[PDB]
């Protein structure tokens, strides 16, 4: 009677589509269709595909234990085609899904509403990803916000709270789907299966593991988040991002659970933990703002993503891109993160800032290139969140980070790795190199680098581009961009 | 409810051998298209976890390093040799929620093929292992060891006596040394005991066409002596089935027969000296023959074609190539596979790569009282031979 | 034997400086044996047996230096007086920096420089490799161990080298080189030891992790490895090294029976 279409909500708690299909009375057919060709350039990358293959298997058993035959797995190049074969094949009255906010889904999914409503299907879409809908939060003239601070300040002062997380169905009734077939989905090249499976050393995809990681963070490093959130040398953050990208966890549960921890800590005098919750919710609000930006000010053609860097003369150099991917740049904080991104599919947010800032400030390679690599290597590769991050580090946002400027690697090192233990964990070659030079080995005297057993150029690479050359080329590239910009 | 969750590993010799070529005989090359599938079953899987089974394989394959190599071909002025690179033998771990006792007393079509790995010198000739070992746990706490062993590497006495030097290793006894140091050097008409088949390129398995199948039967000592009361045991229960197959197909007056005679054995542990030779029912119909005379036929009417099969230049197939071929192995230490104290409850050997003529292997049982015989048949044919044998 | 975990006592540098009484270790372990035996914990009971044997090896270390000291007629490693050592300072430096292309060798060589300590079995892996693959003067890698081991012990270093070179009847077989997959399977079943010290190889599946040069190019690239640029190529090949081993050992046995 009702189809529940899964997309990026691979959970069973607080899933309004599935919870309303079950409470309608009739049967519920839960299904997922793999239509990546519809995603154009944003076709899910290598390691994100490896997550879905485990997340779906994991969500299958969850569904089956609640009284389902299966999760129907359909394959297509058009989602409507596969979806309305299923409404026919499995003969339903309704199609329920929770609506997304990326520019691809926003118009593909309104082509589905009409396509399906022309063959008599009733369609309803629900909120599964945001505390507040993007249209629900505006300024005093009713307009979208343009910076993050006024926007998040509004959500924190909204006249109602984010809806409480719904319970899962008591059980779901699917009927006999012994008839209905499921297409064996292919997510992994045979050639890559053996290295993709090593991602499980660090991660376990699934609604169940997302829930255990949240109560692990809530009862652990959340109390110190106020003071440690920027450090990459301890597990200072929640490690929930891939779980949240695929919707395996409610953000409305996280909001509600964290607000309860705050009330208790406030009654215990734990003032530093109370601010920890304030700051961690802000990080949850940055995910809200990523959707708010892609909905209210989408990529257009009149003005694209990185539109302020149109006439920026990028260095085109595949050699440099190869050194960056391999973490052989010779900048230890960058190399350390590029090694961990390849090995685990994840990076602390500030190491993301470092590796991406280095990409467009020192090597000054097309940001597209690095945006694509991120898409193939991140387990939490998220359309709106990746766009917001690259927009932030390149200075397309007014909120964003300054354009005409390069970070001193010691500034990065002292903030995200003060004792150098992040570099030493991922680059053991430099273990015996003192903290004083571990983030800029090129500046150390030969005696100090010989004591550390480091030969810059054989044991560990030389700086592929020197800072002073990078800054000189950055001013020459921006002046080139600014004389060009006025010429229009 | 088949056997499941295969996950495969490799083991190598403990020492690296180096630049080293293992020249194989032309008696070795004569069997390059046949493959033995031995499976041993054990009451207990207790104390024989996969690392205890794997750990002794490393010293074992230093004594038997050519089985951990792979095949190459030298150029002519193209005879193949064993590259002494330690590719190692692949080990396949699998389980079955079956009780092993249930399955051995099932007369099951194709369990030999479920508990040994399915692969031969094949498309990837130069990276194909010579040996695979599959460890199958059951929910009975049982454990079957199925060995997929290329006949090019060695005969069945050689295969069976090297696997138990492995079990001698595992249990802490010292095997008596390997012998391969007298090197093998090279040397008419198509011998009649074998069969010519076309230039074989890089996959050394002849496709049979009509789908062959394994099956086997216990012949007890009671039928062992009505045998008597009617030439030793193996060529009367060889004769039993020879005619039984002959009322199945009819043209069964020629048959060649494989001999594992220890009297012709060189002493070298990686050889190929099983002795080959024709049998013909000229007097009258094997299907029309009384068993006690085709038994008498297979003892003294034997014909020595073994020297000539190795001297054959060209690819041949002997078990099931030209005639039906009975199998002389009843005297091969198969219940010597002592896992420290445990020797098997059940041992059966299969084969593949044997032509559509079929073949019958005659080999011992637990008590040394009767025999076990595996029959390779055009699968449609075991339907009737089981009836055909049921009378006997 | 495992190095992928903290499986041994790590009392090595403490015992060298007499910071901990071996006699106290003995008495406490022996009494731990008694309680476990009485608790039906046979494996644990068996464990103290082997651990005391490891303590005894340190006893034997002083036994051999008191009874059979070595100066001039049989100095340490006198039996290979007549060995044709590869005098190649380039190869030595590549061994020092863990750039040899053999993971288990490179992993351990990093940890040695990093933490001044190595597991016993890794102490032989990088040492067996130093004299049987690169075949450099054993006196050279001895002086490196002396400079980079916190538990640098005169007698026990002597015993350990004598063991891997085969200089005494208890030792290891001379004309023979360990296959890296043998080492890996005994000391690192899941390759997690070198993944931890060589994060470059983190995506290399366990089957090839100890011998990447034998992997198909399709697997190397799937792990993002490119031998020669991402992780080094094997500086010396095994075949070319056991070959060199025969040519160096019989040349010396030829020199042996000639004096
Ligand atoms: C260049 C660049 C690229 C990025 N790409 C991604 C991406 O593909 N996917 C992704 O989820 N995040 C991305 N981010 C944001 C940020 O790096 C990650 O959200 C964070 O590192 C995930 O770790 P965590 O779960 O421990 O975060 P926590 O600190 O534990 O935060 C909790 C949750 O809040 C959300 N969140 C936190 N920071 C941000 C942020 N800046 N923007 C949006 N949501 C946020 C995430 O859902 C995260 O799981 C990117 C940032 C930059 C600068
Ligand atoms: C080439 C080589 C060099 C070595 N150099 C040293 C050295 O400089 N100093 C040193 O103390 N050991 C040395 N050893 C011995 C051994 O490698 C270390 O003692 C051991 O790995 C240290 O780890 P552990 O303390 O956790 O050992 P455990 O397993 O905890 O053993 C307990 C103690 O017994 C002693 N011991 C154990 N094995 C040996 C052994 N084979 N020989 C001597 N004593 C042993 C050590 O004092 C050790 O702390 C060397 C071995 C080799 C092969």
């Amino acid at each position: 009677r009702i189809v529940v279409w899964f997309r990026r909500d691979l959970r069973v708690e607080d899933n309004p589509a599935l919870a309303a299909a079950a409470r309608a009375g009739g049967e519920v057919v839960p299904a997922y269709v793999w239509s990546p060709e519809e995603e154009g350039p944003y076709y899910p990358g290598r390691v994100s595909r490896w997550w879905i293959s485990q997340s779906l298997n994991h969500l299958d058993a969850s569904l089956r234990r609640l009284g389902a035959g299966k999760l129907v797995t359909r394959r297509s190049a058009d989602a409507a085609v596969a979806l309305l074969q299923l409404v026919r094949d499995t003969g339903a009255t309704h199609v329920y899904f929770n609506h997304l906010y990326d520019p691809i889904s926003l118009v593909r999914d309104r082509r589905l509403k009409e396509m399906l409503a022309a063959e008599g299907i009733v369609v309803q879409s629900f909120n599964s990803d945001l505390l507040y809908e993007p249209w629900e939060v505006v300024d005093d003239e009713g307009q979208p916000f343009t910076m993050f601070d006024p926007f998040w300040n509004r959500c924190l002062s909204m006249p109602y709270d984010p809806p409480a997380p719904l319970l899962p169905p008591k059980r779901i009734n699917s009927g006999d789907l012994s008839m209905c077939p499921s297409e064996d989905l292919i997510f992994e090249d045979e050639s890559e299966r053996g290295s993709n499976a090593l991602l499980a050393r660090a991660w376990t995809p699934g609604w169940q593991n997302a829930d255990k990681a949240l109560t692990a963070f809530l009862n652990g490093p959340l109390a110190d988040y106020s003071v440690n959130r920027k450090k990459a040398d301890s597990a200072s953050t929640s490690l929930l991002s891939p779980h949240l990208h695929f919707g395996e966890l409610s953000v409305r549960k996280v909001f509600h659970l964290v607000r309860m921890k705050q009330l208790v800590w406030s009654n215990e005098g734990n003032h530093a933990a109370e601010e920890s919750c304030t700051l961690f919710l802000r990080s949850i609000g940055l995910r809200e703002y990523s959707r708010y930006l892609s909905f209210n000010h989408p990529s257009s053609h009149e003005r694209p993503l990185l539109a302020h860097l149109r006439f920026f003369p990028w260095v085109v150099d595949e050699s440099y891109f190869k050194i960056w991917r391999q973490g052989r740049t010779g900048y230890p904080l960058v190399d350390a993160g590029m090694r961990e991104l390849w090995a685990t599919g994840w990076l602390h947010d500030r190491i993301r800032v470092v590796v991406a800032s280095f990409f467009v400030k020192v090597l000054q390679l097309p940001a597209r290139w690095g945006m694509k690599y991120f898409w193939d290597t991140l387990l939490d590769a998220d359309l709106e969140s990746d766009a917001l991050g690259w927009q932030y580090i390149t200075g397309s946002l007014p909120d964003g980070r300054e354009l005409d400027r390069i970070d001193n690697p010691q500034f990065e090192g002292y903030k995200f790795d003060p004792h150098g233990e992040y570099v030493r964990r991922w680059i053991p070659e430099l273990a015996r190199l003192p903290t004083e030079w571990i983030h800029h080995p090129w500046d150390a005297p030969v005696s100090v680098l010989q004591a550390a057993g480091i030969e810059l150029g054989s044991n560990y690479p030389l700086p592929i581009v020197e800072l002073d050359a990078a800054k000189g080329r950055l001013q020459a590239a921006l002046s080139e961009m600014w004389q060009l910009e006025a010429a229009s | 409810g088949a056997v499941h969750g295969h996950r495969l590993s490799t083991v190598v010799p403990s020492s690296v051998t180096g630049e080293v070529d293992y020249a194989l005989a032309d008696a070795d090359l004569a069997f390059k298209l046949h493959y033995l599938r031995g499976v041993y079953y054990y009451r207990s899987g207790d104390g024989l976890a996969t690392k205890v089974l794997k750990d002794p394989m490393f010293p074992w394959l230093d004594d038997h390093f050519p089985v951990a190599g792979r095949v190459r071909r030298a150029e002519a002025e193209r005879r193949p040799y064993i590259k002494c690179n330690d590719c190692g033998v692949r080990i396949v771990e699998a389980r079955c929620d079956r009780d092993m006792a249930e399955w051995i007393r099932d007369a099951a079509p194709g369990r030999i093929r479920q508990l040994c790995y399915d692969k031969v010198l094949g498309p990837e000739l130069f990276f194909s292992p010579l040996l695979y070992v599959q460890i199958t746990n059951f929910k009975c706490g049982g454990l079957a060891l199925g060995f997929s062993w290329a006949h090019l590497i060695g005969d069945i006495p050689s295969a069976a006596t090297c696997f138990n030097k492995w079990a001698q290793i595992l249990s802490g006894k010292k095997p008596e040394a390997t012998v391969l140091t007298p090197p093998n050097q090279p040397l008419p008409a198509a011998p009649r005991s074998v069969k010519q088949v076309g230039p074989m390129e890089d996959l050394w398995l002849v496709p049979a066409g009509r789908d062959m199948a394994c099956y086997s039967f216990h012949v007890s000592d009671a039928v062992l002596k009505k045998l008597h009361q009617q030439a030793g045991t193996f060529e009367l229960v060889s004769a039993l089935v020879w005619q039984a197959v002959a009322k199945i197909r009819g043209d069964v007056d020629t048959v060649t027969v494989v001999r594992a005679d220890a009297a012709a054995r060189s002493g070298k542990s990686l050889a190929n000296e099983m002795k080959v030779g024709y049998v013909e029912s000229a007097g009258s119909s094997p299907a029309k023959t009384d068993v006690a005379e085709l038994a008498a036929l297979l003892a003294k009417n034997v014909v020595d074609e073994t020297a000539a099969v190795a001297a054959f230049q060209g690819d041949v197939l002997v078990y099931g190539g030209a005639n039906l071929t009975l199998v002389d192995m009843e005297q091969v230490d198969l219940y010597g596979l002592e896992i420290k104290g445990q020797r098997p409850v059940y041992v059966e050997y299969g084969m593949d790569g044997v032509g559509d003529e079929g073949a019958v292997l005659v080999q011992p049982d637990a008590d040394g009282r009767g025999r076990l015989v595996t029959v390779v048949l055009p699968g449609d044919e075991i339907d009737s031979l089981r009836a055909a044998l049921g009378s006997a």
